[PDB]
């Protein structure tokens, strides 16, 4: 366990949070 | 004419049902986007 | 009949851009999918 | 860490996979 493992693990949450808002965004507009 | 509005008809449909599957591959895909964010949550807790 | 097509053809336009969306946006949950199976196959190891 | 975490694990990325076969399949197919 160590500080580059936490910050890449938030990374990927941060980014998968981005695209999620974006998914939602996308399949409301769709409708 | 006739022949081209059922050929635009034709394609309207399709582009319409291949839609409907993008939209449906995308909701599977937002859910189990959401599944590993908590799983990862999870595993760095 | 001129309007018919044209209005047609407008459907199949909307159509299309929505699903070139719809696609790009799919590609982007592709790859990030990935990247959330790998980490927690490193979490999980 | 727990053979009930494991298992989950193991269910959730078996899952991911199935549905990355399937996007390509969907990208593909609408090629």
């Amino acid at each position: 366990s160590t500080a580059a493992g936490q910050e890449r693990r938030e990374k990927l949450t941060e980014e998968t949070d981005d695209l999620l808002d974006e998914i939602d965004d996308v399949l409301e507009e769709n409708a | 004419s006739a022949r081209d509005i059922h050929q635009l008809e034709a394609r309207i449909d399709s582009l319409a049902a291949r839609n409907s599957k993008l939209m449906e591959t995308l909701k599977e895909a937002r859910q189990q986007l959401l599944a590993l964010r908590e799983e990862v949550d999870r595993l760095g807790q």
